[PDB]
C-alpha cells in the first residue's frame, strides 16, 4: 500500500569484513 | 560406535552426542578449502655483514665507553655464534635462541664492553646495582639477546691491566641507552674542589688490576648485547631461507619476508605510493601486501568457507538426509 | 669574513598557522578510514614567527626543542640550504645540508663558520673554512608576488633524523596539505640548535623578495579522515 | 562492529597477532601468551 | 557496598596496594602482579 510503501522507505565494505572474522546474519 | 566422517547423518549424530536423532534441522559444521602449495619470498641480498671482528676483537672498550656498532643490509648467519668458547652465557628476552634464523629485522645494534665477573647478571632488564643504574643502562621493552664468556686467559696479566675502567659516582640514574663520559669532580661537600683532590672531591673513575690468581667470581667477563626491532619496514638484514616462485588464484601458504599466512594472492589495484609498504583493514589486519622481489603490490583474500546444516526426519522413520550450505551460490561450492 | 655595525633592532613578525603541519605517521596504506594518532605535532592555529629577507640581513640562531616545521614562500630559489648543530664549531659534529646546481648533499662532520655565516648565478661555494673527517655523507636528487610555497618537518627521534617535505604553487593561506615522508638519515647526535641559509648575488638592480616562517611540534593526538585512496583530506 | 574491534587488543602478551608469537618463541613459553590472548577473546564473545 | 569491599583483594598477588608491589619486587613478576589486578577489577566491573 501506500502508507506501507512510505514506512518502508523511511527505514533503512563493512559486511564483507566482518564475515572474513566469522560473523554472518541469518534470513528470516 | 559410530564414525564421525563417514556421512552426514553420522556426523550430526556425533555433535548431539546420541544415538537418535529426531525431526529437525541441525546444524552440524564449517567447510574450508585446504591449501595445495607453499610459497617463500625473501630479499635477493646475498653478502655478509660484520660478526667475526665484533667478536674476534683485540681491544674492547671500557664499560662507561661501551662500543656500539649498527649492522644493516646483510645476511646473518647465528650458526657461528656457537663455538666461542666451551661455556658461555646466551640469554634471549622476547625471542628464543633457536628459532632467530627465519626471522626478519630492520636494524640490528651490538654493544660490546668488558665486566666485572659477578656482575653478569646485572645486565638484564630492570635490575639495579653499580653498573645497571651508572654505566650502562637497558629499557624494560628490550627485544634481544645477551653473550657473556670468559677472558682470563686474554685479559688479566701478571704485570698489571690498569686499562679497564667503570665509574661510581653520579647525580641521577642513565637514561636507556645513555652515554657519559664527563669527568669534572664529584661535589659532595658544600665548597667548590676547585679541580682537586681532597675531602668529599673523588675522582669518579676507578680501576679493575686483574691478576691470574683471584678467584672464579672474580676474573673480567666479555660481554655483547645484541638489539633488534621487529616493526614494518623495508626490512634490510635477515637470515639464510631460500625464496620460491610464487603462485596466483589459488588457496596457498606464504611466507612474506617473515608475515606468515594462508591465503589467495590476487593482482591488486590500489594506489599504493612509494614509501608504502603493505596496507590494512577495518579490522586492523593485513589486506595488502608488496612482493620484495618485484615490488608489485598483492591483495589477500582468504579461500572459500561456508557453513553447512542436515536436514533429516527422525531416524525411527528413515535414514535420508539433505545437505544445505549456507550462503554460496552453488554454481561455486 | 668582516664585521659591521649597522644593523637594524627590529623584532621578528608574529603570525598564525590554521590547519598545517599535517604528515604521514606510519609507512602502511589506509582507505576510507578513520584513524587516530598520538605523535609530535603542530597544535592548530598556533602563533609562528615570520622573518622577511629581501640591506637587512636576518640569519638568526634558534632552537630545536623538539621539531621543526619550515616554511618558505619565496621566488626565483634564494633560500638554499640548512645547517643543524649543537655548539656550531670544531668542537662537535654539525650537520649540513646544500642544494647544489642539479644535486643535494648532506653531510655529518666537524665544521668551522663565522660569526654570521652566510654563501656567495652561483660560481664560488664557500661556506665552511675547515673540514675534518667525517661521518655520514649523502648525495641525492634536489628536492625540487611570491609563487612557491614550500613546506618541511625536520624531527629527531628513535637515533633517526626525518625529512618530510611537500611543494606547491600559489600570510599562509588556507586549505589542507599532507606531507609525504622524504627521507630518514641514521645519525645519532645532539642537536639542540639550527640556522637558515640564502642565495646573495652582487649586481637598476632588483633583489628578489622571500619570507619564511618557523614553527614548533609538541605532542599532541589527532584524528585523521583517509579518503578512497590513501590521501588525508582532513 | 565493537566485537570486530576487540581483536586487536593485546592483554598483556607480547602482539595482538598469533603467527609472529608462534614464529618467535619456543613451546615451552609461547603457551602463556597463547592462553592470553585466548581468555580475552572468550571473555569478549560471552559479554556479547 | 561489594563493590567498594572488592578493592581490598589480592586476586593471588602478594598484596593488593601497588605501590608496595612496585617497590618491593623487580618489574619482571610485578607486570604478573599488576594483570592479576587489572584483570579481577575488570570482571567485577563487568558482573556490577
Amino acid at each position: 500500500s501506500f502508507i506501507e510503501d512510505l514506512l518502508f522507505n523511511k527505514v533503512t565494505d563493512l559486511i564483507c569484513a566482518q564475515k572474513f572474522k566469522g560473523l554472518t546474519v541469518l534470513p528470516p | 560406535a559410530v564414525d564421525c566422517a563417514l556421512d552426514p547423518l553420522s556426523e550430526t549424530k556425533c555433535t548431539l552426542k546420541s544415538f537418535t536423532v529426531e525431526k529437525g534441522i541441525y546444524q552440524t559444521s564449517n567447510f574450508r578449502v585446504q591449501p595445495t602449495e607453499s610459497i617463500v619470498r625473501f630479499p635477493n641480498i646475498t653478502n655478509l655483514c660484520p660478526f667475526d671482528e665484533v667478536f674476534n676483537a683485540t681491544r674492547f672498550a671500557s664499560v662507561y665507553a661501551w662500543n656500539r656498532k649498527r649492522i644493516s643490509n646483510c645476511v646473518a648467519d647465528y650458526s657461528v655464534l656457537y663455538n666461542l668458547a666451551p661455556f658461555f652465557t646466551f640469554k634471549c628476552y622476547g625471542v628464543s635462541p633457536t628459532k632467530l634464523n627465519d626471522l626478519c629485522f630492520t636494524n640490528v645494534y651490538a654493544d660490546s664492553f668488558v665486566i666485572r665477573g659477578d656482575e653478569v647478571r646485572q645486565i638484564a632488564p630492570g635490575q639495579t646495582g653499580n653498573i645497571a643504574d651508572y654505566n650502562y643502562k637497558l629499557p624494560d621493552d628490550f627485544t634481544g639477546c645477551v653473550i657473556a664468556w670468559n677472558s682470563n686467559k686474554l685479559d688479566s696479566k701478571v704485570s698489571g691491566n690498569y686499562n679497564y675502567l667503570y665509574r661510581l659516582f653520579r647525580k641521577s640514574n642513565l637514561k636507556p641507552f645513555e652515554r657519559d663520559i664527563s669527568t669534572e669532580i664529584y661535589q659532595a661537600g658544600n665548597k667548590p674542589c676547585n679541580g682537586v683532590a681532597g675531602f668529599n672531591c673523588y675522582f669518579p673513575l676507578r680501576s679493575y688490576s686483574f691478576r691470574p690468581t683471584y678467584g672464579v667470581g672474580h676474573q673480567p667477563y666479555r660481554v655483547v648485547v645484541l638489539s633488534f626491532e621487529l616493526l614494518h619496514a623495508p626490512a634490510t638484514v635477515c637470515g639464510p631461507k631460500k625464496s620460491t616462485n610464487l603462485v596466483k588464484n589459488k588457496c596457498v601458504n606464504f611466507n612474506f619476508n617473515g608475515l606468515k599466512g594462508t591465503g589467495v594472492l590476487t593482482e591488486s589495484n590500489k594506489k599504493f605510493l612509494p614509501f608504502q609498504q603493505f596496507g590494512r583493514d577495518i579490522a586492523d589486519t593485513t589486506d595488502a601486501v608488496r612482493d620484495p622481489q618485484t615490488l608489485e603490490i598483492l591483495d589477500i583474500t582468504p579461500c572459500s568457507f561456508g557453513g553447512v546444516s542436515v536436514i533429516t526426519p527422525g531416524t525411527n522413520t528413515s535414514n535420508q538426509v539433505a545437505v544445505l550450505y549456507q550462503g554460496v551460490n552453488c554454481t561455486e561450492v | 669574513c668582516v664585521n659591521l655595525t649597522t644593523r637594524t633592532q627590529l623584532p621578528p613578525a608574529y603570525t598564525n598557522s590554521f590547519t598545517r603541519g599535517v604528515y604521514y605517521p606510519d609507512k602502511v596504506f589506509r582507505s576510507s578510514v578513520l584513524h587516530s594518532t598520538q605523535d609530535l605535532f603542530l597544535p592548530f592555529f598556533s602563533n609562528v614567527t615570520w622573518f622577511h629577507v629581501i640591506k637587512r640581513f636576518d640569519n638568526p640562531v634558534l632552537p630545536f626543542n623538539d621539531g621543526v616545521y619550515f616554511a618558505s614562500i619565496e621566488k626565483s630559489n634564494i633560500i638554499r640550504g640548512w645547517i643543524f648543530g649543537t655548539t656550531l664549531d670544531s668542537k662537535t659534529q654539525s650537520l649540513l645540508i646544500v642544494n647544489n646546481a642539479t644535486n643535494v648533499v648532506i653531510k655529518v662532520c666537524e665544521f668551522q663558520f663565522c660569526n654570521d655565516p652566510f654563501l656567495d648565478m652561483e660560481s664560488e661555494f664557500r661556506v665552511y673554512s675547515s673540514a675534518n673527517n667525517c661521518t655520514f655523507e649523502y648525495v641525492s636528487q634536489p628536492f625540487l608576488n611570491f609563487k612557491n610555497l614550500r613546506e618541511f618537518v625536520f624531527k629527531n627521534i628513535d637515533g633517526y633524523f626525518k625529512i618530510y617535505s611537500k611543494h606547491t604553487p600559489i600570510d599562509l593561506p588556507q586549505g589542507f596539505s599532507a606531507l609525504e615522508p622524504l627521507v630518514d638519515l641514521p645519525i645519532g647526535i645532539n642537536i639542540t640548535r639550527f640556522q637558515t641559509l640564502l642565495a646573495l648575488h652582487r649586481s637598476g638592480w632588483t633583489a628578489g623578495a622571500a619570507a619564511y616562517y618557523v614553527g614548533y611540534l609538541q605532542p599532541r593526538t589527532f584524528l585523521l579522515k583517509y579518503n578512497e585512496n590513501g590521501t588525508i583530506t582532513d | 562492529n565493537t566485537l570486530v574491534k576487540q581483536l586487536s587488543s593485546k592483554f598483556g602478551a607480547i602482539s595482538s597477532v598469533l603467527n609472529d608469537i608462534f614464529s618467535r618463541l619456543d613451546p615451552p613459553e609461547a603457551e602463556v601468551q597463547i592462553d592470553r590472548l585466548i581468555t580475552g577473546r572468550l571473555q569478549s564473545l560471552q559479554t556479547y
